[PDB]
DNA sequence: CTTGACAAAAGTGTTAAATTGTGCTATACTGGGAGCCGTCACGGATGC
DNA sequence: GCATCCGTGAGTCGAGGAAGCACAATTTAACACTTTTGTCAAG
């Protein structure tokens, strides 16, 4: 439909988790000789998406027939590049931590 | 200023249904590459090239030379919307 | 995490802030594992705490976070959204945009009151995919990757190239603009007139509206593309439909300096 | 160890481990004091996180060594060629296996990424990231005439027959999306996989003749 | 600015607000000018 | 009640022209609280989401005018 | 043509050196030539000795001497490979061990210092660059009056920058007074019995001024031992640290008595002996000496705020913006602190280095690393904000840049965090800051320049000179004073008659601590020694300064700056007489060293047979590229044979002319209205002008490229680019760089590159059009220079540095670089900026062929047209003296020199009028014509507007409006009269660096950001035009809808509308309505990264999906 | 406020 | 419509280097270091 | 009620871009052998 209004409103942990394709636990950015993405990390693709367009990181799928497909070598799924910019991971917290905007 | 735009901002009770109509009417005449029109041959806009005048391609200034005869029909809630493409489309394939 | 044309890569801070984030919740989880003393805990306890804050809202408490052989904060996510180069203000409220040039103005005398002079060369770039479907259409080129590539370089393009964008630019209007815009008089849509040079010719009778001089003032110049935006343009923004200030029902284009003296 | 890419609590947090493992260790039976083994673990520790954690792109912690030691001898050589030194000094002097390709690789691998949030000038108002371009996404050029392509190849393949047309476009990924092969198009017609190449060779001469004819193709190769 | 009736849509809040603040610099800065105007 | 500009901009009802001026921060944590809705009805609200603003052209007084010449009128009806 | 010369004041001393405050301040920071042993504790000598010795508490590690050897490459190598010019420093460092009492030592190497120029600049990393000199507050003790409080004063300490805290001493209501440290605040009664200070003491001393010493007298705290009031004091400043005698003595030594850490300086150390009359031993608060705090500065500062309260005769405020409380940094001082800075952390790393790792077994060079020395040098000459890129446009230009004072940068004031005050002309700029020269907008009063007779002292306080008048006669016995030393004297002004040297006036305008009066010759004490030390260098080359205004003669300064060399520059014929002194002070033209004969000149050497018999060759700098990419050449002005006199002109250099400073061109000016081709600022000039080369320059543009290892291969600059034909080749030579010569234009390729495309397979339409043609996929694509849009020019220059060459420090990866310069010869055009030196400015609006321009009687046309109108409201008059002048030296083939405010006055215009009159129409007569019935009928008409007496004969009345500067002109269209004699001259007009070429800029579409998706924006990155908030108002105002919703997503960042919108157009559709932009989403998500939970709803409150499904699990 | 000094506080205990 | 023959080409199984990750050093060491600094206005906030 | 502190705000375009070492565990580069197309004659 048409968007006529915008809502704001607290996220729960339960929200966060929901929103998450998958959790963040390596501080591992991308590998220094490879320039690839870190498993784990922050750019893992198993958890933002493919890097380039129906390709996973093996490279065993490598076209949009297999669209909606999650390689098993790798779990990347075989989908558009374009779901790096809309897809959010989490980290959770080993101890509760509260939200800066509702304590200063 | 544009041609006889003091007649066409009387015409409107609001001079921004003006625009609204002149552009509707716009996409009408490209839509049907100009067959649609209400102008005449002696009173299609022209355009001066190195060949020769040729039918004006701006169908911003076709709309309001058109409006300005008086045979166009404006207004809200006149046809639907769907039927009013498809009757058009009938007449002007 | 971006490569340069260089080789170099290119980070954001945000990168920076979620390492600390994770670094410091890994190693609170080894430390509970390993049954540390409580002092060890709560300092880890503190340290991750602060650096959700940091994150969340770099310098509210305590200490703003730098990267390490540098003083300048890391960028946090209040920072991202708020502020005059904050998201809002800087990319939702203005924005960069396509089919817009920039050159210095010059007065156009001749010039009637509706009309402007536009530079051949802003406004083949301007009008450019106008241009290659009209050379398409004519025999200038068989397509239009193939007129784009006549258009590429300066030495071929062709003297009918001109003649064609005559016939683009043919009705169509543009709007000109001089920062700052005070009010809604320093934008006005005018008639392109292609003119030979790089500067662009302004009326006088629109400078005091604009507060134009010519002592090297530069203007904006932006194409609307549809019908819609042309007819607002030309209905509405024209300038010689706009010769009363809407602050005050007086004529904002008037006789000047000049026109004053001979008159 | 402060100033080494790891802020002071941070250090200490990562020194507590391994005081936390020196307790473990630790034996009393040789009279030794506490703080005699403590300070090797205790500097282990330190010294392993900021091999770990120092930089945004990972180094190994063999790679990291390889760096301080470079680092160290080309110092070494400044202070005393009264110079910056050249890779070939620099090679000559870390011993064998070690040329001057090797230290400019090491050294490019050494380099740590610059922020996307620096500014430029006195003004604050300019940053790395408002001159890099994104040259992923297709520009607006690049996607009409992958769309012009496709319609003009979809044009030329009108001329083929119902089954010439079929047989390219399953060959060359353009139903699919991925190329098929002559076995498997065969399967899909119940044909060997022989005729399938002989008719894709009379089709494709077929379009080289059209394209002949016409040039309407070859601008966007 | 056409001295006839305010045609119904016209975003007259944008033009008081523009009408307003372009003679900010003409005003006087040295209770009074601009210092006047923004305190009222 | 009189208020200042500045206030009385603060304390809209819409919080996304609110957040997009002055106290992101504190405009958007009671937005967030109060689980506010934002119906869009002026102009800096419309401009963020890119939507058609509801003033000039946009508004609904002239916006659904239809134009018909009377050749295609007469074979409507 | 003959140089006549005006005026009456006798300048008694020359101009100083204009670039000795770069030049003296860099040789005593250095000391680089005189002997070590002879070196005088300041500049890097003193931080030396200062950190030095480092001493572990039995490890002593002293400082005996430094040396600093040669550059290791030449200045022009540097700039051509991208070097700095620097020289290398070496330190002999001896370390003692004070256990067995062996001293080893050797010469360290700690890097390289970067080396002046001779002309005042630096060379860091091949660029030119210039410090700029910072204003700021002077170190001492401050009397301020409290502004909360009236009737009370408050004492303020300030050391040198980042050399210690501010202290503030303020007498409380209570009584009690507060001593203000870090924003902490404690009684200074406590800190006074620190110092060893008794009751007794403080009533004997402070005692005589009332009460306020009984608020001194607390003895709570005067029993208290000194030990404990130390650690009381300690707890106090710092709470929480365990209280301890060595930790507590420690902070408070650190605090207000180590000279390492806090250094009142040797500025302010004079100004607080100067002010409370006592004589400080060293630069500390307080001196830490025989185990006790002994007090220094405290008890006088105390003193002195107890007797300014009560109200003794002898006290008074401080002004902190009088220019004798404020002192200027020089080159020389900026780099010390930084070296002082560097130097602290190689001690402190030494420190960290000789407690650990073979003790015994320590050499200086094992201890001693430099890499903190050297790092934190090189952050001053490329990271800090008076490390400036050098403005090298013309000779002024650079002149100007080494002249300006800056209140900002690191240590002073922030843009808009300053005040009036800071902004103002203080009344003690008199001489030492020029007044009329400063950036208009937001940097007003914050960058200021020199004065042209001031220079700066060793203390970093503006002197400007003054003549001793005693008895009523003016002595050539010039003193140099400060500004609190000018207020003491009655100083008269330089426009004093004077009878020989005696004052000849009996009433005498002089100036009594800034305010003007009217004294009597034998009250008078000094005098000003011309009107030119009020000014700056470009504000002295402003001729008739006296009758333009103050406003437009900072345009006029400011613009000459911008002014553009020109091939055929030629100096002004109204000059001041500054000309020559800045061409010779500049460095860029060449003079003879002494007598002697030139021997060979050529356009590129000249070889010059000196007196004693050497022979002296100069390569003359020819074609070389500026800054800002204006090409500066010198050109010889001798020939081979000539004789030469010690300084005598052997080559022009940019924008010189014979010697003088030539920043434009001289032509005939008609000040009328023209068609309103004139219209607001306007300029209308004559094709004449571009016949025969005026405001014709030369600009060479740099293009750069660079070849890179890769992963998958390296990148090759070769001439076999791939899917090219001949004609894009034409210009290649075989190694694949274009010709030198070769001229290029937009899209022409400079230097072909070939680079290895990364690893994808291609689209299967793309396939299919490879299977159909029979095209094998190549592994490499152009990634070639071409010439930008609007650019081009003749290739003049190609420059190849490759890895492994010597001094050729390439980064990593990087096998080769190509650099190619680019020279075009650009003439006036339309849209070009003009400017005269009296801040008229405007933009060639018309270009007229000759026969259209209006002419005089004799057929001369006129040059340019300037529009009458702008004169009455800037109310600069100079122009139209200068006009009036050059009118007159046309005519009789001669220029002028008129100082500022002692020059040509009208009567003597008006008598060099009636001569040129006499050969412009005698010519005429002798010719054999009378009077032109066109001149009968204007000569009708200025009568009747009062122009001229009526009765006379028409020769007559046509003098009478020449000695007006007026003339009969024609219009050449018509070939009738111009109604009104029209004021008609020659007039000095430049070319400014602001032309049209390099800013007009369009774009359809090209790049994007990387997170918004938007276009970039510049000229240089082919972006788009800023629509900002402002202009988003003015469509929401216009009602333009659906014109605002374009911008916003169809031309910024709706992907998919921007696609389908370009699409559309070139298929001759209409643009698809547009959808969400990119940043919106951007927005969603970044708030959802802050745990908010932000929907888009629609109509019945149910969520929309705005990311198309992309997003959801 | 300070990170440091409340964890060298606590350790002096 | 195939039917066998061949020739690369992609797939698979060992196999060793090469790279990467982790544990360990035993005289005695036991609380950091740079901050230092020229606006002025409002609203608000406990505090007293 | 009142200083005092904390926070937030202050025009637009443009142009400037400092251990080593040993050992284990894991990944990666090379071959060598199949299995699978691709391309020929034969029809
Ligand atoms: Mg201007
Ligand atoms: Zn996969």
């Amino acid at each position: 439909k048409e968007v006529r209004k915008v809502r704001i409103a607290l996220a729960s942990p339960e929200k966060i988790r929901s929103w998450s394709y998958g959790e963040v636990e390596k501080p591992e950015t991308i590998n220094y000789r490879t320039l690839k993405p870190e498993r784990d990390g922050l750019f893992d693709e198993r958890i933002f998406g493919p890097i380039k367009d129906y390709e996973c990181a093996c490279g065993k799928y490598k076209r949009q027939r297999f669209e909606g497909k999650v390689c098993e070598r790798c779990g990347v799924e075989v989908t558009k590049s374009i779901v790096r910019r809309y897809r959010m991971g989490h980290i959770e917290l080993a101890t509760p931590a509260a939200h800066i905007w509702f304590v200063k | 200023a544009e041609p006889g735009i003091d007649k066409l901002f009387g015409m409107v009770d609001s001079k921004y249904r003006l625009t609204v109509v002149v552009a509707k009417r716009a996409q009408q005449l490209l839509r049907h590459g100009f067959k649609n029109t209400v102008l005449e041959p002696e009173e299609r806009p022209k355009m001066q090239t190195l060949e020769g005048l040729f039918d004006d391609p701006n169908a911003v200034t076709w709309a309001m030379k058109e409006l300005l005869t008086g045979r166009l029909v404006f207004g809200e809630n006149l046809v639907p919307e769907d039927r009013l493409q498809k009757e058009m489309e009938r007449l002007y394939p | 995490m971006v490569q340069v044309d260089g080789g170099r890569f290119a980070t954001s801070d945000l990168n920076d802030l979620y390492r600390r984030l994770i670094n410091r919740n890994n190693r609170l989880k080894k430390l509970l594992a390993q049954g540390a003393p409580e002092i060890i805990i709560r300092n880890e306890k503190r340290m991750l705490q602060e650096a959700v804050d940091a994150l969340l809202d770099n310098g509210r408490r305590g200490a703003p976070v730098t990267n390490p052989g540098s003083d300048r904060p890391l960028r946090s996510l209040t920072d991202i959204l708020s502020g005059k180069q904050g998201r809002f203000r800087q990319n939702l409220l203005g924005k960069r945009v396509d089919y817009s040039g920039r050159s210095v103005i010059v007065v156009g005398p001749q010039l009637k009151l509706h009309q402007c002079g536009l530079p051949k060369r802003m406004a083949l770039e301007l009008f450019k995919p106008f241009l290659l479907k009209k050379m398409e259409e004519k025999g200038i080129a068989p397509n239009v990757k193939a007129a784009r590539r006549m258009l590429e370089r300066q030495r071929d393009i062709k003297d009918e190239v001109w003649d064609a964008l005559e016939e683009v630019i043919h009705g169509k209007v543009v709007l000109l603009n001089r920062a700052p815009t005070l009010h809604r008089l320093g934008i006005q849509a005018f008639q392109p007139v292609l003119v030979e040079g790089q500067s662009i010719q302004l009326h006088p009778l629109v400078c005091e509206a604009f507060n134009a001089d010519f002592d090297g003032d530069q203007m904006a110049v932006h194409v609307p593309l549809s019908s819609f935006a042309q007819a607002e343009a030309r209905i509405q923004m024209l300038s010689a439909h706009n010769l009363l200030s809407p602050a005050s029902g007086e004529p904002l284009a008037k006789p000047s300096r000049d026109i004053i003296l001979g008159l | 160890y402060t100033g080494r890419g790891l802020s002071f609590l941070d250090l200490i947090q990562e020194g507590n481990q391994g005081l936390i493992r020196a307790v473990e260790k630790f034996e009393y039976k040789r009279r030794f004091k506490f703080s005699t083994y403590a300070t090797w673990w205790i500097r282990q520790a330190i010294n392993r996180a900021i091999a770990d954690q120092a930089r945004t792109i990972r180094i190994p912690v063999h790679m990291v060594e390889t760096i301080n030691k470079l680092s160290r001898t080309a110092r070494q050589l400044q202070q005393e060629l009264g110079r910056e030194p050249t890779y070939e000094e620099i090679a000559e002097a870390m011993g064998p296996g070690w040329d001057a390709k090797r230290v400019e690789e090491t050294l490019k691998i050494a380099q740590e990424p610059v922020s996307l949030e620096t500014p430029i000038g006195d003004e604050k108002d300019s940053f790395y990231g408002d001159f890099i371009p994104d040259e992923h996404l297709p520009s607006p050029v690049d996607a009409a005439t992958q769309s012009l392509l496709s319609e003009e190849l979809e044009k030329a393949l009108s001329k083929l027959s119902e089954r010439e047309a079929m047989v390219l476009k399953l060959r060359k990924g353009l139903i699919d999306g991925r190329e098929h092969t002559l076995e498997e198009v065969g399967a899909f017609f119940g044909v060997t996989r022989e005729r399938i190449r002989q008719i894709e060779n009379k089709a494709l001469r077929k379009l080289k003749y059209h394209e002949s004819r016409t040039r309407k193709l070859r601008d966007f190769l | 600015s056409m001295a006839r009736p305010v045609s119904i849509g016209e975003a007259v809040g944008i033009v008081a607000a523009q009408s307003i603040g372009e003679p900010g610099t003409q005003l006087t800065m040295r209770t009074q000018g601009l210092p006047r105007v923004i305190e009222l | 009640l009189l208020m200042g500009v500045t206030k009385s901009a603060l304390s809209t009802k819409s919080w996304l022209s609110a957040a997009s001026f002055q106290n992101t921060t504190h405009v958007l944590t009671e937005a967030a609280i109060a689980g506010k809705k934002d119906e869009l009805i002026g102009l800096k609200e419309n401009v963020i989401l890119g939507r058609l603003i509801p003033a000039g052209t946009g508004s609904d007084f002239v916006r659904f005018t239809q134009v018909v010449d009377q050749k295609t009128l007469k074979a409507i009806e | 043509m003959e140089i006549k010369r005006f005026g009456r004041i006798r300048e008694v001393i020359p101009l100083p050196p204009l670039t000795e405050i770069q030049v003296e301040s860099y040789r005593r920071a250095l000391q680089a030539d005189v002997p070590p042993e002879k070196r005088e504790n300041v500049g890097i000598q003193a931080a030396f000795r200062e950190t030095f010795p480092i001493e572990e508490e039995g490890l002593v590690l002293d400082f005996l001497e430094y040396r600093l050897g040669e550059p290791p490459f030449p200045q022009d190598e540097c700039r051509e490979k991208d070097l700095t010019y620097q020289a290398p420093l070496y330190a002999r460092l001896q370390l003692i061990h004070k256990d067995t009492g062996l001293i080893k030592e050797d010469e360290v190497f700690l890097g390289h210092i970067p080396l002046m120029t001779e002309d005042g600049s630096f060379i860091i990393n091949g660029a030119d660059r210039v410090i700029v000199s910072q204003i700021h507050r002077s170190p001492g003790v401050y009397f301020t009056p409290d502004p909360a409080r009236p009737g009370r004063y408050i004492a303020s300490i300030i050391p040198l920058p980042k050399r210690g805290p501010w202290i503030d001493l303020e007498v409380e209501p209570n009584g009690v007074v507060s001593m203000k440290v870090n924003k902490r605040k404690f009684p200074l009664v406590l800190l006074l019995r620190v110092l060893g200070y008794d009751q007794e003491t403080l009533a004997r001393e402070l005692g005589a001024y009332g009460e306020l010493v009984q608020g001194l007298m607390d003895e709570s705290v005067f029993a208290m031992r000194p030990e404990e009031a130390l650690i009381r004091l300690f707890t106090l400043l710092r709470p929480g640290d365990p209280p301890k005698r060595d930790k507590a003595v420690a902070y408070v030594y650190g605090l207000i008595a180590d000279p390492r850490r806090y250094d009142l300086g040797e500025a302010g150390r004079y100004k607080a002996e100067e002010k409370l009359g006592i004589r400080l031993s060293g630069r500390t608060l307080a001196r830490f000496e025989d185990g006790e705090f002994k007090d220094e500065v405290f008890l006088p500062t105390l003193r002195y705020l107890f007797a300014l309260t009560a109200g003794v005769p002898g006290h008074e405020v401080d002004d902190i913006d009088h220019l004798g409380n404020r002192r200027i940094r020089t080159v020389g001082e900026l780099m010390t602190d930084q070296f002082r800075v560097g130097l602290a952390r190689l001690a402190r790393g030494v420190r960290e280095r000789m407690l650990m790792g073979s003790e015994d077994s320590l050499t200086p060079a094992k201890l001693v690393n430099s890499r903190p020395l050297e790092a934190a040098i090189r952050e001053f000459f490329s990271r800090s904000q008076l490390s400036q890129f050098k403005d090298e446009t013309n000779p002024l230009s650079s002149l100007r840049h080494k002249r300006r004072i800056s209140a900002l940068g690191p240590g002073g004031l922030t843009r808009e965090r300053a005040g009036f005050d800071v902004r103002d002309v203080h009344r003690t700029h008199y001489g030492r800051i020029c007044p009329v020269e400063t950036p208009e907008g937001a940097n007003i009063g914050l960058i200021t320049s020199l004065a042209a007779y001031a220079r700066v002292d060793e203390l970093g306080f503006i002197r400007t000179p003054y003549r001793r008048v005693v008895g009523g006669v003016v002595t050539d016995e010039v003193v140099y004073m400060t500004a609190t030393e000018e207020d003491r004297y009655t100083i008269a002004q330089a426009n004093t008659p004077l009878e020989g040297n005696r004052i000849a006036a009996e009433r005498v305008v002089a100036r009594r601590k800034g305010e003007p009066v009217i004294v009597s010759p034998e009250e008078v004490e000094f005098m000003d020694v011309s009107p030119k030390q009020v000014f700056s260098v470009n504000t002295n080359l402003i001729p008739f300064l006296e009758h333009d205004d103050a406003n437009r003669a900072l345009m006029g300064s400011n613009m000459q700056t911008q002014a553009v060399p020109l091939i055929r520059a030629q100096a002004p014929v109204v000059m001041t007489g500054l000309e020559e002194r800045v061409v010779r002070d500049s460095l860029a033209a060449l003079y003879a060293e002494e007598d002697g004969e030139v021997a060979k000149v050529d356009g590129n050497r000249i070889v010059v047979r000196y007196e004693d018999g050497r022979l002296v060759e100069y390569p003359l700098r020819r074609f070389y590229r500026s800054n800002q990419g204006t090409a500066l050449d010198q050109r010889p002005r001798v020939v081979v044979g000539q004789r030469v006199r010690k300084g005598d002109l052997l080559a022009d250099g940019p924008a010189s002319e014979n010697g003088f400073l030539a920043l434009g061109q001289n032509v005939l000016v008609a000040i009328m209205p023209f068609d309103g081709y004139n219209f607001e600022d306007a300029i209308v000039i004559s094709e004449e002008l571009l016949k025969r080369d005026f405001y014709t320059s030369i600009h060479i543009e740099r293009y750069e490229i660079e070849a890179r290892d890769t992963k998958l291969g390296p990148e090759r600059i070769t001439r076999d680019i791939p899917h090219l034909s001949e004609a894009a080749l034409r210009d290649l030579d075989e190694e694949g760089v274009v010709r030198i010569g070769a001229e290029v234009k937009p899209g022409d390729i400079l230097v072909g590159r070939t680079s290895f495309k990364g690893e994808s397979e291609p689209t299967p339409e793309e396939r299919l059009l490879r299977s159909i043609f029979g095209e094998k996929a190549r592994d490499v694509k152009d990634t070639s220079l071409r010439v930008p849009p609007g650019e081009g020019g003749i290739v003049v220059r190609t420059v190849r540095l490759r890895r492994g060459d010597p001094g050729v420090e390439l980064k990593p990866g990087v096998r080769e670089v190509v650099r190619v310069y680019v020279a075009q010869k650009r003439k006036l055009q339309v849209g070009d900026k003009l400017a005269n030196r009296h801040g008229n400015k405007g933009v060639v609006a018309k270009i007229l062929p000759v026969e259209d321009m209006p002419h005089l009687p004799d057929g001369t046309p006129v040059d340019v047209i300037l529009n009458p109108l702008g004169v009455p409201s800037r109310m600069n008059l100079g122009q139209i003296l200068e006009t009036h002048l050059g009118l007159a030296g046309y005519f009789l083939g001669q220029r002028y020199i008129s100082p500022i405010f002692d020059g040509a006055k009208e009567p003597e215009i008006k008598e060099l009028l009636a001569q040129a009159f006499e050969v412009y129409f005698g010519k005429r007569k002798g010719e054999g014509f009378g009077v032109d019935k066109r001149e009968v009928e204007v000569l009708r008409r200025a009568e009747k507007l009062g122009l001229v007496t009526p009765g006379k004969t028409p020769e007559e009345q046509l003098k009478e409006l020449f000695l007006q500067g007026k003339v009969v002109l024609y219009d050449g269209r018509t070939g009738e009269p111009i109604e009104g004699p029209i004021v008609v001259g020659q007039m000095f007009i430049m070319k400014l660096y602001h032309m049209v070429e390099d800013k007009m800029h369009a774009r359809s579409t090209g790049p994007y950001s990387l997170i918004t998706q938007q276009p970039l924006g510049g000229k240089a990155q082919f972006g788009g035009q800023r629509f900002g908030e402002m202009e988003v108002w003015a469509l929401e105002a216009y009602g333009a809808a659906h014109t605002l919703q374009e911008m916003l997503t169809l031309k910024s960042d709706d992907i998919e509308g921007r696609n389908a919108a370009y699409e559309a157009i070139i298929k001759g559709e209409d643009v698809p309505e547009p959808s969400v932009p990119e940043s919106f989403r951007v927005l969603v998500k970044e708030l959802q990264a802050l745990a908010l939970d932000v929907q888009t709803l629609d109509e019945k409150d149910n969520p929309v999906d705005i990311f198309e499904g992309l997003a959801s699990k | 406020s300070d990170p440091v000094r409340q964890y060298l506080h606590e350790i002096g205990q």
